[PDB]
RNA sequence: AGGGGAUCGAAGAUGAUCAGAUACCGUCGUAGUCUUAACCAUAAACUAUGCCGACUAGGGAUCGGGUGGUGUUUUUUUAAUGACCCACUCGGCACCUUACGAGAAAUCAAAGUCUUUGGGUUCUGGGGGGAGUAUGGUCGCAAGGCUGAAACUUAAAGGAAUU
């Protein structure tokens, strides 16, 4: 369906190899099964980044679909993912959960935090898992930067991605903001990378 | 399986397990052994008579205290001495 | 006066919701029971039980007073209400909210042949909550309501004419006879017959069609 | 009902292991269902190991230990304050510490 | 998983499995042709041949039992089938 | 009291009264 | 040991639909297992099935659909006349407009209304819906 | 359904999961309906025509609706090579 | 026994929160700027709430302090997360890889300067 | 019924405590505790969970057997067998997570695949007491075991959890 452009560059690949994105967790689950490739020797499982390319495409093609940038809530309770999900929120709609979740904001539409999304995006299905558990209760889709041992619970879309480099967590919230700003007219040409470098998704110190 | 055979040919043990453990039932032990006919004041009827012997005063259970006023009755057809209790506001001094 | 504060009660307020059976297509939560009102406006109500509940304390028991409500009308629709209060007025008015917000579809289909409206349940359905469960059988015409008086009044309130009930459990347990009751009936539409094989082309939910006038800036 | 999964004791597989004696009051239990603290103790004290240090010769010869396997029925190591009974959730755990 | 191609397994898959609990059951046991170090005489062996098989011209041992496969005498040449 | 010490008083209780029928016999 | 290999197969497909799989294995395969799950397929029950011969017994993996709900086996094979059909499809079957009571009679194994139009009658094997 | 003379009388008619073909129920709110916006030439979201499917909550509380979604993507060509049939 | 009760520190989180650039650290005219731009029932009162705020105050000029976002703090945020480091840590030093990684590029046919290194077992 | 009888120790003795203490505590101490040849046949004999068979979810550890590492130990020129490490597999004692599912709950991978009720089969229960009593039979040297009522009496007894 999608043309020869919507694949793996080699400068795509080059940030996701020089992100340490392909080096996955050492525990296996049995649904994060179908991303390992040929396991690597001191224990480490290698991502396929082509099978994670495909699905941060897909990814992008789920969140620029709702009409209203808006509605689409992004979070990261982690510190290494909070400068990347609040980068996220301003370049697209995206308002975001940077920090604690305050339970009660997809259920109890009376607090201050509430919200009542089409789409979250969560950087952890671990550290996020509170969030995850709120969407079950009010319909909400849900993307999860996963890695191969973390659950994929009401996960409807899984990012296959290393999550403990700071520099794999920011370059995949930033892949996917590139993406759906290129199905989109804020970046109408596609080969053409942005002017602003990834490093502003990143996790700095101190 | 759930207990019980399930077996197309075990009618005879679900029978005669039905027949033993129909004993465990308080009105088929009594209808069986016949205690109602046996031993009972009365022979398996709704009613008997009999002759008052006595005029009793029995005192109610607990955490009721009146005098219910009972009488002492022989009856005619075994010769068992039951009390009866007499069930209307005065009407003891109608028994004598 | 009513001013909405979720997607749906800010979208049904402004009429581009004009039945409930979208937000049952869609599964979307209703979360204001004012949205139960403009899309049902028929909805009659009646409590079924009102038993003190007693908490004991150093200083006696405080007392509290428990309301099971029952809304719906007699085409489809009943819910089942839950609430304890200091008074009993409150118990049964935050009962009725309850209730009201708990709105579910039930399928009628009909015992034999297909000829009128149908006037029983598609299929056999039970429901259990703690050690009572009912069971709901399709009765023919003419047959009436065959149910305990608690049963009975959740299913006039349903639209169902002719059914047959099973029970079993400790049916004196008021609340659970009426909750398994209806989870029977909520099954209901839960159970997939062939006359339901077709596929069909999965419709896009209202709140992206008409997203514009949800979430006001 | 039933308070323990492990039902007193560790005993899974056997129907009968030993019987130990207690150290404080010698009541009769079941070798896995004891309470057993290892008893490490130095020969001396923490105070008079300088005073034995000076006073002796052989200087800094070994400091040697006291190595004791302590079996507790039940209710002498609650009442030893040894095993100190816990909540419902914080009791499933058995790390030592 | 819930969608999975049963009739075809891939072959790593089925090499992990027991024996008797692939798609079709078989033997992971096979036969050898061994090379007696004193001639040049053909002797078939089983892998787990479980008996001090013998040939003709060395009869001793030409493999030894164990618990599995049997271990052939530290001297000789084997090729499968 | 524990059925232990029920069954024991019952127990003593009926060789008294297998003692008393073997007199009577 | 093995009493029914029909209700180990019907087993296997009612925890398969259950959880959600489109696909399930069954052993040991017999006829009267490949002669039910036809019926199942001819009314859209299951999809395909397919038979592996190992010279045992044979194994089957069936195609799921998810539109089946139940599928058990009645053991024993109660005596089934034409009068107690009716008695039967009342106290197996949800509705009386769908599902089917299976049915081995000597015209052959199949479903309770087949049995009506060939007014035929046997052993009652199982039921689906 | 349907009466004797047409005329379909059932107050609506239920969708159904994309993965399992169960119903999904009026009270099933754990389960989701996925948008995927179809693209044209030269890669733009095109706003309004969408590809869906619907995971019904049994799914999505067992953790197959990763894999369940996979494959419906790729069977529709949203993917192309990420899910295996094979295992 | 000094705490400061819920209504001294929810006013002066407020005041703080809009009325930064007008406050300054000194007590004696942050009473006078209270009675002023807030509604006081009493003079202690009053000055709890100025007090609390000179505290407060003294405490943001030497770092920030959670749960109060003013103006002057806030444009500092975005001043200084906008900070990107220079054009370093992803661009090309010289990207090492092992021989399992290696495969990935390989399956995916994409060439790269690829380094195939030794790592320790 | 013989042997043996150190220790501890129903009985018993004695010193204390106590209002009393024929209990706990202390000191002795017969039978017993050990064994041989016979009896007994009972335990909270427990996982208070019958046996056989099939399926339903994830993980790590461990015991025994096996299979494969161009693995370590014997790093001594391409370095036996055991020991260890890694990946599988069968069988076993268990455990952790979750609750698909079950349950009244406690909880449970069985206590799941149960009103959508049927894989096979054995045993047992029918409110609480009276009562495992009386009587009869049978076994036993005895103690007792197995079997096992009725009259009568009663509105609860009981289970799990909440304050
Ligand atoms: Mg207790
Ligand atoms: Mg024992
Ligand atoms: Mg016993
Ligand atoms: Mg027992
Ligand atoms: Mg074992
Ligand atoms: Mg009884």
């Amino acid at each position: 369906s999608l043309p020869a452009t919507f694949d793996l560059t080699p400068e795509d690949a080059q940030l996701l190899l020089a992100a340490n994105t392909h080096l996955g967790a050492r525990n296996v689950q049995v649904h994060q099964e179908p991303y390992v490739f040929n396991a690597r020797p001191d224990g480490v499982h290698v991502i396929n980044v082509g099978k994670t390319w495909e699905k941060l495409v897909l990814a992008a093609r789920i969140i620029a679909a709702i009409p209203n940038p808006e509605d689409v809530v992004a979070i990261s309770s982690r510190t290494f993912g909070q400068r990347a999900v609040l980068k996220f929120a301003a370049h697209t709609g995206a308002t975001p959960i940077a920090g604690r979740f305050t339970p009660g904001s997809f259920t109890n539409y009376i607090t201050r935090s509430f919200k009542e999304p089409r789409l979250v995006i969560v950087t952890d299905p671990r550290s996020d898992a509170q969030a995850i558990k709120e969407a079950s209760y009010v319909n909400i889709p849900v993307i999860a930067l996963t890695d191969l041992d973390s659950p994929s619970e009401f996960v409807d879309v899984a990012i296959p991605c290393n999550n403990r480099g700071k520099h794999s967590i920011g370059l995949i919230w930033y892949l996917l903001a590139r993406e759906v700003l290129r199905l989109r007219g804020a970046l109408v040409d596609r080969t053409q990378p942005w002017s602003i470098m990834p490093d502003l998704y990143f996790y700095r110190d101190p | 399986g759930k207990g019980k055979p399930r077996g197309l040919n075990s009618a005879r043990k679900l029978r005669v397990h039905r027949r033993n453990n129909r004993w465990a039932e308080n009105n088929y032990k009594k209808r069986l052994l016949g205690t109602a006919f046996k031993s009972s004041p009365f022979g398996g009827s709704s009613h008997a008579k009999g002759i008052v012997l006595e005029k009793l005063g029995i005192e109610s259970k607990q955490p009721n205290s009146a005098i219910r006023k009972c009488v002492r009755v022989q009856l005619i057809k075994n010769g068992k001495k039951v009390t009866a209790f007499v069930p209307n506001d005065g009407c003891l001094n109608f028994v004598d | 006066g009513w001013v909405p504060v979720t997607k749906l009660g800010r979208l049904v307020k402004a009429g581009k919701i004009t039945t409930i059976e979208e937000i049952f297509l869609h599964s979307l939560p209703v979360k204001e029971f004012q949205i139960i009102d403009t899309l049902l406006p028929g909805l009659q109500d009646e409590v079924m039980n009102i038993k003190p509940v007693q908490k004991q304390t150093r200083a006696g028991q405080r007392t509290r007073f428990k309301a099971v409500v029952v809304v719906g009308d007699s085409n489809g629709h009943v819910g089942l209400g839950i609430k304890t209060a200091k008074e009993v007025a409150g118990a049964i008015r935050a009962g009725i909210i309850i209730a009201k917000l708990s709105v579910i579809p039930i399928r009628r289909g009909y015992w034999g042949t297909n000829l009128g409206q149908p006037h029983s349940l598609a299929t056999k359905t039970t429901g259990k909550c703690g050690s009572v469960t009912v069971r709901l059988i399709p009765a023919p015409r003419g047959s009436g309501i065959v149910a305990s008086p608690a049963v009975k009044k959740l299913l006039q309130l349903a639209g169902v004419e002719d059914v047959y009930t099973q029970s079993n459990g400790k049916t004196r347990t008021l609340e659970n006879t009426l909750k398994a009751a209806f989870v029977a009936i909520g099954n209901t539409y839960g159970f997939l017959t062939p006359n339901l094989w077709a596929e069909q082309p999965l419709p896009v939910s209202p709140l992206d069609i008409y997203s514009d006038e949800a979430s006001a800036q | 009902p039933k308070k323990r999964a492990s039902n007193g004791r560790n005993k899974k597989g056997r129907g009968h292991v030993k019987p130990v004696r207690c150290v404080n009051c010698s009541k009769s239990i079941p070798k896995d269902k004891a309470i057993k603290r290892m008893a490490i103790r130095n020969i001396v004290e923490a105070a008079a190991v300088r005073d034995l240090s000076e006073a002796s010769v052989y200087p800094e010869y070994a400091l040697p230990k006291t190595y004791n396997k302590l079996h507790y029925c039940v209710s002498c190591a609650i009442h030893a304050r040894i095993v100190r009974v816990r909540s419902r959730e914080d009791r499933k755990n058995r790390a030592p510490p | 998983v819930l969608v999975q191609d049963l009739l075809h397994p891939t072959a790593a898959s089925e090499a992990r499995k027991h024996k008797l609990k692939t798609l079709v059951q078989g033997p992971r046991s096979y036969f050898l042709d061994v090379k007696c170090p004193g001639c040049l005489n053909i002797t078939t062996v089983f892998s787990h041949a479980q008996t001090a098989v013998t040939c003709e011209s060395c009869s001793t041992i030409l493999c030894t039992p164990t618990g599995g496969k049997a271990k052939l005498s530290e001297g000789t040449s084997f090729r499968r089938k | 009291m524990r059925a232990k010490w029920r069954k024991k008083r019952t127990r003593r209780l009926k060789r008294k009264r297998r003692k008393v029928r073997a007199r009577s016999k | 040991t093995r009493s029914s290999v029909l209700a180990d197969a019907l087993n296997a497909i009612n925890n398969a639909e259950k959880t959600g799989k489109r696909q399930v294995l069954i052993r040991p395969s017999s006829k009267v297992i490949i002669k039910f799950l036809q019926v199942m397929q001819k009314h859209g029950y299951i999809g395909e099935f397919e038979y592996i011969d190992d010279h045992r017994s044979g194994k089957i993996v069936v195609q799921l659909n998810g539109r089946l709900n139940k599928c058990g086996v009645i053991s024993p094979r109660f005596n089934v006349k034409i009068g107690d059909i009716e008695k039967w499809t009342a106290n197996l079957l949800p509705a009386r407009q769908f599902g089917y009571v299976i049915l081995t009679t000597s015209a052959g194994i199949m479903d309770h209304e087949e049995a009506r139009r060939k007014h035929v009658s046997g052993k009652i094997l199982g039921f689906v819906y | 359904m349907e009466n004797d003379k047409g005329q379909l009388v059932e107050l609506y008619v239920p969708r159904k999961c994309s993965a399992t073909n169960r119903i999904i129920k009026a009270d099933d709110h754990a389960s989701v309906q996925i948008n995927v916006a179809k693209v044209d030439e030269e890669g733009r979201a095109i706003p309004g025509e969408y590809v869906t499917y619907a995971l019904s909550g049994y799914v999505r509380s067992r953790g197959e609706s990763d894999d369940s979604l996979n494959r419906l993507a790729q069977n529709d060509g949203l993917l192309k090579n990420v899910w295996s049939y094979s295992r | 026994g000094r705490v400061r009760t819920k209504t001294v520190k929810r006013a002066s989180k407020a005041l703080i929160e809009r009325y930064y650039p007008k406050l300054t650290l000194d007590f004696q005219t942050n009473k006078r700027l209270c009675d002023e731009i807030a509604t006081i029932q009493s003079k202690r009162l009053r000055n709890k709430i100025a007090g609390y705020t000179t505290h407060l105050m003294k405490r943001i000029q030497k770092g920030p302090v959670r749960g109060i976002s003013f103006k002057l703090q806030e444009e500092e945020r975005e001043r200084k997360d906008q900070y990107v480091p220079e054009v370093s840590a992803l661009d090309l030093s010289r990207l090492n890889v092992d021989n399992q990684t290696s495969d990935l590029v390989k399956s995916l046919g994409l060439k790269l300067p690829l380094s195939v290194i030794n790592v320790s077992a």
